[PDB]
RNA sequence: GUUUGACCUCAAACAGGUAGGAGUACCCGCUGAACUUAAGCAUAUCAAUAAGCGGAGGAAAAGAAACCAACCGGGAUUGCCUUAGUAACGGCGAGUGAAGCGGCAAAAGCUCAAAUUUGAAAUCUGGUACCUUCGGUGCCCGAGUUGUAAUUUGGAGAGGGCA
RNA sequence: UUUGUAAAGUGCCUUCGAAGAGUCGAGUUGUUUGGGAAUGCAGCUCUAAGUGGGUGGAAAUUCAUCUAAAGCUAAAUAUUGG
RNA sequence: GAGUCUAACGUCUAUGCGAGUGUUUGGGUAAACCAUACGCGUAAUGAAAGUGAGCGUAGGUUGGGGCCUCGCAAGAGGUGC
RNA sequence: CAAAAGUGAUGUUGACGCAAUGUGAUUUCUGCCCAGUGCUCGAAUGUCAAAGUGAAGAAAUUCAACCAAGCGCGGGUAAACG
RNA sequence: GUUGAGCUUGACUCUAGUUUGACAUUGUGAAGAGACAUAGAGGGUGUAGAAUAAGUGGGAGCUUCGGCGCCAGUGAAAUAC
């Protein structure tokens, strides 16, 4: 058979995109430590979308030489942020949405985004729009902490994160529905993957080992294990429970 | 002989004094690079054997090796074929690792010239060869019969043709039984 | 360094480097000291712990404690081979023939060893 | 099991009337085995009738079973003989025959008269177990003395052991090195790992305590 | 604080000389295959070479014993004639296939240590300071004589000085 | 000129000397068709002695023979751009 | 322009010279002449316990005789190379 | 998922999502099965790699050969195949 | 055609991959739980039989505090040491 569409997906021309057009996606940037009343801390500037989210998000200034020329300091989009509110960190930092600040000075069931979760990565969960993440492990969770991260699963935590309190801005994704699919092609250009998709049955078995029969239909299997090669391996990847 | 704190340690590294002493500068080594320089040498006793008659122009440069064996690439699409060649750390090949070392420090300083080397233990990253370099220009040495030839024009790149002790063993050198057919050059016999 | 097995103090240590012009005879190098030793010809030996490689000093403490003549660490080389009064910055010495200290030198050996 | 005490255990337990507690006959030295590792099944079960050079020595009192002129040199000897007759004259109670597997020891049977002992006098010699040698009408039962010395039995059967007699206080210790280890010899090369399943021996006197090797 | 120095690691600018490239064949080394044959057949075999890259020179390139003979005897490398399809290997199938001995040509031999641990009068060196123009002056790294011997151990074989 | 310096020959007196370890090769592989398979030869990793060690296609054993692990060297010869 | 200037084996033509002959590199009187290293159809055969066959020379069957060992020279086994 | 390895996409997206597969807005609904095979889950209990017998004297030396998992067995499950 | 390529299955040969275990590079104290070597140390039934019966063979324990296969008897098997 010949090379398969999933194995084209660590290298290609499909997997180019625009890179420093993208004027910074949603991290964080140093932000004070203390808040003995504060040092590095200001106002929220512009709003401005920066792509790969696909959501909007913002400007900010603190100490330092920040309204144009210096291209760094993106602020996560709350609703609503925009000139004249001021934002507050520090480690016991002031509890409000729209604040940045630890996981460990939160108490238990808050909802956080733009939060962190390995040792520092500046910023990871919930970034873009709808999204958000729920701290619920301290308290009987006495030294390691916790995130529930949102289906079900895990993570271990030391001290780990800080991020924003509350639930981000947008929702318009789910909350309302798109309308047609060349204006959904418009993630898929701002993303770098192949689209749409072709059946696998309808595909060859050539091109795709999902395929074969006169009468089409699945040739080797659609449960395929976790250990496996590449076009051996596609399907649904370990079907764990069926239905 | 008389140095058994030089000799009775490189003979014998198992002791008390090396594997102790090595560890702690083969973490020297860890900090650095390629080629890096050693002061007067780790072992001068052979060193002096080898030819280490003094002078700045004499200096010695440890430098490390590869890992694998004799590495080509993957099996990529099929795995079969001929299977004439079908692991990735396959064949080995004539010379010791001793060239490997000689030539990375040989080809970056042009103008130091390889004379031999010895082992200075390694680590689990890579071999570690400490490898004698002489100056063409360096005089006393020109004076000295014993390092005349080898500053001299025919004695460039030692290692790359078969010279030096490593190179030997790339063409058929050992006093032996079967030293008759691969007497002189590999290719005069033409490997047999 | 680990080089040093016994010590001696910093105060003394001065007063064994210039344990050339007050005795008669002193060679110098470490060769020269190692060389010392059978016949006790050397007497003193002035270890000097400031010598590169370490491999070179760690004949001291161990060849010259075996035949055996009683040494004592110098405090460094710079004033070694400054206070014989050579051309360089000698690495060891000993020393060879006595003059008038015998019984002075006596305290420069047997403090430390 | 070693070849070190093997005239030391000997030696010095027949020696002394403190650890062996002599009695008012001659004791009678024999050596059991100790047969670990050994499984009662095929292989591991020894059995035969060999005998020991020096011979392993009990006769006691002796019983001769025969008719004719085995009879005339039996009581010649001095042993008194049984005939076909007096052989059903055990068997046909309880005590005679099971006092056979007792006190007499030593047995000879004639000829004609061998295959007809082990269909009366065999269940009662279970254990004990004493049976005679072979035989015939033209031996001389005098010179026959020495062959119920001799030939001894050898039988796994049931345990592990197999006890053969080795010798008395006739003997000396250094006739019974050269009886113990014919003994062991026996058992021990035919069946592999030797000398690890072969434990811990001891000369038994007949009251003579442990002094195992 | 504060006063005075040696080796490891290990720089940048002025200013005599010195050099680039164009080219063929010959050789050594390295990453290093294959069309093919046993009518085919994955491990015999095209083969350590092509092709590509590196290295040395005017010849390249080799070599003076950790050798053969076989108790009779001899003594480097290299080329040629005898040799050898012998002695072995491979579905013992294609195929591959030495050594020793005699003769001919042209045949001379040497650099390193009681290891090394190495330091000064002087010899004497790589780098480098002052003088500031290759001439004069100075220090450290250092090579053996030498100032002067050991270390770890041993023998009756044999060497060295002086003229 | 005996060259105020370097070597040899000749002749005399007096007296007693050595060794190069990542190599020898090794658990295992291999540059070698590993087959009982020398040698050439050292990937991953470690690792040996100078009246002692090594070559000679199995080993015990015996006889003849050589002394590495640093280094150099003329010709018989190969070949062309002009 | 379509069986051929390589080159091995085997009958045979011609043939200096033959029970010993004929070489080669090369020398050199130079296509001559001289030298004669050395070849010339070439070893049976026993799963594991030797001999070396006259260019190479064996097989089948049998008599005589030399040598060694064990044991009671009762007799057994090779020497038949 | 690419690459010999360094180094990255996936991704300054993050489950309100990323992706492989099944699929198709609308509107009323959805009965039944553990033989056979895959994926997943579980521990009562069964198997698989490190002995030692033999040669120095007219018949009396020495050293190289059994323990784990998947499996068996037991438990969960049919938008994985049936 | 003892044809070529694309291309296939739990046939079979084999490999990148995948998965589990072991060793070197690579140091240092307590508490709790095993194995070997064993100084030492023990867990049992069919009836009759004085009485609480697995062996094995020599063949003989009736007392300086104290028996029941000597003798004599019971039993499927019958002392001691």
């Amino acid at each position: 058979g010949r090379v398969i569409r999933n194995q084209r997906k660590g290298a290609g021309s499909i997997f180019t995109s625009h890179t420093r057009l993208r004027q910074g996606a949603a991290k964080l940037r140093t932000l004070d430590y203390a808040e003995r009343h504060g040092y590095i801390r200001g106002i929220v500037k512009q709003i401005v979308h920066d792509s790969g989210r696909g959501a909007p998000l913002a400007k900010v200034v603190f100490r330092d030489p920040y309204k144009y020329r210096l291209r760094e300091e993106i602020f996560i989009a709350n609703e609503g942020v925009h000139t004249g509110q001021f934002i507050y960190a520090g480690k016991k930092a002031s509890l409000n949405v729209g604040n940045v600040l630890p996981l460990g000075s939160v108490p238990e069931g808050t909802i956080v985004s733009n939060v962190e979760e390995k040792p520092g990565d500046r910023g990871a969960l919930a970034r873009a729009s709808g999204n958000y993440v729920i701290i619920i492990g301290h308290n009987p969770d006495e030294n390691k902490t916790r995130v529930r991260l949102p289906s079900g699963a895990k993570k271990v935590i030391s001290s780990d994160a800080r991020g924003v309190i509350g639930v981000i801005a947008g929702g318009g994704r789910v909350d309302k529905p798109l309308l047609k699919a060349g204006r959904a092609f418009h993630k898929y250009r701002l993303k770098r993957n192949s689209w749409p998709k072709t059946r696998g049955v309808a595909m060859n078995p050539v091109d795709h080992p999902h395929g074969g029969g006169n009468h089409q239909h699945i040739g080797k299997a659609s449960t395929i294990s976790r250990g496996a090669v590449s076009g051996q391996k596609a399907g649904l990847i370990a079907a764990r429970r069926t239905g | 002989g008389a140095y058994k704190y030089l000799e009775e340690l490189q003979r014998k590294k198992q002791s008390d004094v090396l594997r102790f002493l090595q560890r702690v500068r083969v973490w020297e080594y860890r900090q650095k690079n390629v080629i890096h320089r050693a002061a007067r040498p780790t072992r001068p006793d052979k060193a002096r054997r080898l030819g280490y008659k003094a002078k700045q122009g004499f200096v010695i440069y440890r430098v490390r090796v590869r890992r694998g064996n004799r590495k080509r690439p993957v099996p990529k699409g099929a795995t079969y074929g001929k299977p004439t060649n079908q692991g990735v750390n396959e064949l080995k090949y004539q010379r010791s690792l001793r060239a490997t070392a000689e030539e990375r420090v040989g080809r970056r300083a042009a103008n130091l010239r390889v004379l031999n080397s010895y082992w200075v233990n390694q680590d689990s990253t890579y071999k570690y060869f400490e490898v004698i370099l002489v100056d063409p220009q360096h005089k006393a040495i020109r004076r000295d019969a014993r390092y005349n030839w080898i500053c001299d024009p025919v004695h460039k790149h030692r290692e790359a043709r078969g010279l030096t002790a490593t190179g030997k063993k790339s063409r058929g050198i050992n006093k032996g039984h079967k030293f008759n057919n691969t007497k002189a050059g590999r290719r005069k016999t033409w490997k047999r | 360094e680990r080089l040093t097995k016994e010590a001696a103090a910093v105060a003394e240590g001065k007063s064994k480097q210039d344990a050339s012009p007050k005795p008669y005879a002193v060679k110098y190098g470490l060769n020269h000291v190692v060389a010392l030793i059978e016949n006790k010809k050397a007497k003193l030996v002035l270890i000097a712990n400031d010598v590169d490689p370490i491999e070179l000093v760690v004949f001291l403490p161990a060849l010259c404690k075996k035949m055996g003549v009683p040494y004592a660490i110098v405090k460094g080389k710079a004033r070694l081979g400054t206070l014989v009064n050579q051309k360089t910055s000698a690495v060891a010495a000993l020393t060879e023939v006595r003059a008038e200290d015998e019984a002075a030198l006596a305290k420069l050996v047997s403090t430390i060893d | 099991i070693t070849s070190s005490q093997v005239r030391e255990h000997v030696k010095e337990l027949l020696k002394y009337s403190n650890e062996t507690k002599k009695r008012n006959f001659l004791e009678t030295v024999e050596l059991q085995v100790g047969l670990k590792n050994y499984d009662p099944q095929r292989d591991k079960r020894f059995s035969g009738s060999l005998k020991l050079p020096n011979c392993p020595r009990p006769n006691m009192s002796i019983c001769i079973f025969g008719d004719a002129f085995d009879v005339d040199r039996a009581k010649s000897c001095g042993v008194d003989a049984m005939s076909v007759d007096d052989l059903k004259k055990l068997n046909k109670n309880k005590k005679l025959i099971k006092k056979l597997s007792k006190k007499y020891n030593a047995f000879i049977a004639s000829e004609v008269l061998i295959k007809q002992v082990p269909r009366l006098l065999g269940p009662q010699l279970s254990k004990a177990g004493k049976f005679p040698t072979p035989v015939s009408h033209n031996d001389d039962l005098y010179g026959k003395v020495t062959d119920v010395r001799s030939t001894i039995k050898f039988q796994l059967k049931k345990v592990l052991c197999l006890a053969v007699a080795v010798g008395n206080v006739e003997m000396e210790e250094d006739v019974l090195v050269n009886q113990i280890l014919m003994s062991v010899n026996f058992f021990v090369s035919l069946l592999k790992k030797n000398w690890q399943n072969v434990g811990s021996l001891v000369v038994k006197s007949s009251m003579g305590p442990a002094f195992r090797l």
